[PDB]
């Protein structure tokens, strides 16, 4: 092989001297608008688990995005893996080796909690109520849901 | 500000497109961002099945 | 050996090579718009079949033109409820668009079928493949092939 | 073949649908 | 286990012989038989027996209630391998579509709507 | 009648009892070509080879 | 309605500005480098790595791991972008 | 119950196929197989007047 380069691991080990490298769950970017990215961090340092956990945030002008370094919603590739980037300069050949982490970016939006009281309908049928686990969602088979309907019109 | 992605499905929250009624915009569910009709007109799906080789 | 040829069965699938379905979105109007699909339908040379069917291409390509296009518009009808001979094959349903033939040499033909958008969605290339494997294009009834290679004697004559 | 739920040729009624269910049910729908 | 059984086309409305069986054992202590099933419209369901008796739920239930994902994230996970058979495409678009259409755009609400479906046959407190 | 149904092992044969614990095993095959299932393959996946531990789906290999 | 744009995270907080740079140019490019997770960074620089095909890379592991085949590929447009910390603002 | 009327509790069957039925069955009981045919062809001119 005639192409190569020299390694150089610089940098040194820190959250964020880490290069951050970010996907999008909704698509590829092609165009950034304005995305006021933002890396928040635990305030606590001094205890290993709970420091490393970063959460990116990007707000476009119509809808943001929220990226977490830990829990549900963060990669495996982060764990069983270990993810560099390599700044290489063409003249000297230096590769200059960053430590980086991977995110991915979900959409944020609004909770809903109308649900949460609104529980009881019609709750004095009980088997009757076996009516809502035979129908198009979770259905017995094709003769329970087919026969089931209107007690086969007898 | 925009994104890429299948047009089957919309590129700001990449929820699910509803199919395309009467009127000009398609309107995501969910994050309320709509899709020009427009822009269906670029795919062609092209799949061929061949029943015998010539050779 | 004329009537072992007349006697077997031929299916649409036998001369078929490859079929071509092409879909393409097209709003042309600003309320009306469709599915404009496009079907080439291509065929063997006849020489790959002189030997065992009587088809001459233009038969093929006239059982195109009359039933296999009224089974197929009979078929997205059945899915939906829940330069003469160009004319004489367009008037057979209001939604067909355009059709093309091979005028040379009949190896080819392509239509444009233009659905609209309806609510549910099928697959124009399974139905047509389906269709394919399951037409006939001339058979007598109830007869599936013919084979006269016996030569069995019984008083050794 | 001609034991079937028809209409009444005599008084013009419609036809009662008459069902068994289960083998020990016979239920009846009065006609409009 | 992919396999073929004709008699897998006589349960449903428009099931094929096609589908995926699978038989699930937890440490040696739990084991659960479930399909998935391929309809003729290129749409899977989801077999799943609980106390000897069958259930069957749409594809897009199961997997926007298993993950927080985005519904194109669920897209490029089940096209992964052929990215070109619009077949495919159109189908698991129309798979995650159903979920839609019945006004499940969470994780939450699939959870909250599957939860009132299977409530009365499964035997939680109330 | 149990003809060919009451099967009997070989006498080299053996029934695997033993349980171990598999947690070191997908960190090894990501130390080998194996892609995280989140990661990028670095190749089309109808190039690739879906990997599965024990009904747990690893990742992807490129061929 | 109105995007649920958000900062409230209580236990979490931001970072400053560092030393890495969001200067391009023809100069330099950009390599998406993917390791193993017990790989240590440090000990390859007095070694080359290849750019195209593969190499076994000599390595300083406790006493050799030189058994690294290093691959090269092009990009398959993976969606991993660089953010890099700006140059107008901190 | 299905075949009846439950008003006029008639058999609501045409009157024809009732009596040829009962002429048919009635010439069964002595063996005359000849005739279960003949009542037949009796029965068409008949309503065919
Ligand atoms: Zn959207
Ligand atoms: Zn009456």
């Amino acid at each position: 092989v005639l192409p190569s380069a020299r390694w150089q691991y610089c940098g040194a080990p820190d959250g964020s001297q880490r290069a951050v490298l970010v996907q999008f769950s909704n698509g590829k970017l092609q165009s950034p608008g304005n995305m006021r990215f933002t890396l928040y961090e635990n305030k606590d340092s001094t205890n290993p688990r709970k420091r490393n956990q970063r959460i990116l945030a990007a707000e476009t002008d119509r809808l943001s995005y929220v990226g977490n370094n830990f829990g549900t919603g963060a990669l495996k590739c982060n764990t069983l893996c270990r993810h560099f980037v390599g700044i290489l300069n063409k003249t000297s050949g230096q590769m200059e080796v960053y430590d980086a982490e991977l995110f991915n970016m979900q959409p944020l939006f609004s909770d809903v909690s109308v649900e949460s009281e609104l529980a009881l309908e019609s709750q004095t049928k009980t088997y009757r109520e076996k009516m809502d686990s035979c129908i198009e969602a979770f259905g017995t088979t094709k003769q329970k849901r087919a026969l089931n309907t209107r007690r086969m019109n007898r | 500000s925009s994104f890429q992605s299948d047009l089957d499905f919309c590129s700001d929250c990449g929820s699910v497109l509803p199919l395309p009624g009467a009127q000009d915009t398609v309107t995501c569910i969910r994050c309320g961002f709509n899709i020009n009709v427009r822009d269906f007109e670029g795919k062609v799906v092209k799949t061929s099945v061949v029943f015998h080789q010539l050779g | 050996k004329s009537l072992k040829k007349q006697l077997t069965r031929v299916c649409l699938g036998e001369v078929l090579q490859k079929i071509d379905v092409q879909e393409s979105f097209c709003m042309e109007e600003k309320q009306n718009k469709f599915q404009v699909y496009q079907l080439r339908f291509q065929f063997l040379p006849h020489a790959y079949y002189q030997q065992e069917k009587c088809l001459r291409p233009e038969d093929i390509l006239r059982f195109m033109e009359t039933r296999f296009f009224k089974l197929l518009m009979e078929s997205i009808k059945k899915k939906n409820n829940k330069e003469r001979r160009v004319q004489a094959v367009r008037e057979i349903h209001p939604f067909i668009d355009d059709y093309q033939y091979d005028t040379e040499e009949s190896l080819w033909c392509q239509v444009t079928v233009k659905l609209p958008l309806m609510k549910i969605n099928f697959d124009m290339s399974s139905l047509v493949v389906s269709l394919a494997h399951g037409a006939v294009i001339y058979a007598t009834k109830g007869i599936t092939r013919c084979l006269l290679n016996e030569t069995t004697n019984n008083k050794n004559e | 073949a001609h034991m079937n739920a028809k209409r009444c040729p005599h008084c013009k009624t419609g036809r009662s649908v008459v069902r068994k269910e289960h083998n020990s049910k016979l239920t009846i729908t009065f006609p409009a | 286990i992919a396999m073929i059984r004709p008699k897998w086309k006589t349960r449903g409305p428009g099931y094929t012989q096609y589908g995926v069986s699978m038989h699930c054992v937890r440490e040696e202590h739990s084991a659960v038989n479930m399909n998935l099933h391929y309809l003729e419209n290129g749409t899977v369901m989801l077999n799943f027996i609980y106390r000897k008796e069958l259930f069957f739920l749409p594809l897009g239930f199961a997997l926007k209630a298993l993950v927080s994902f985005s519904d194109y994230q669920i897209f490029q996970e089940l096209i992964k391998g052929k990215e070109d058979d619009s077949f495919l495409r159109n189908s698991v678009s129309q798979m995650l579509r159903i979920v839609m259409e019945e006004g499940c755009s969470t994780q939450k609400q699939v959870l909250n709507y599957l939860g009132e479906c299977f409530r009365v046959k499964l035997n939680v407190p109330d | 009648e149990p003809c060919g149904l009451m099967n009997h092992l070989t006498a080299v044969c053996e029934v695997v009892t033993q349980f171990v614990y598999t947690a070191s095993i997908p960190a090894l095959l990501c130390n080998l070509g194996v892609t995280p299932i989140d990661g990028a393959p670095h190749r089309s996946y109808s190039e690739c080879y879906p990997v599965l531990l024990d009904g747990v789906m690893v990742g992807w290999v490129d061929k | 309605s109105c995007p649920p744009n958000f900062t409230a995270k209580p236990p979490a907080s931001e970072s400053p500005r560092f030393s890495l740079e969001a200067l391009t140019g023809p100069d330099t490019e950009l390599w998406l480098i993917q390791a193993p997770a017990d790989f240590a960074p440090e000990c390859f620089n007095g070694r080359h790595v290849p750019l195209s095909g593969s190499q076994i890379v000599k390595g300083k592991l406790a006493g050799k791991r030189h058994r690294y085949r290093v691959l090269s590929s092009c990009p398959q447009a993976g969606e991993a972008t660089l953010l890099a910390p700006s140059t107008e603002a901190g | 119950l299905r075949g009846s009327c439950l008003n006029c509790h008639m058999l609501t069957c045409p009157r024809a196929v009732i009596h040829l039925l009962l002429c048919q069955l009635r010439v069964l009981e002595v063996g005359a197989l000849q005739a279960v045919y003949e009542l037949e062809r009796i029965l068409n001119r008949f309503l065919e007047e």
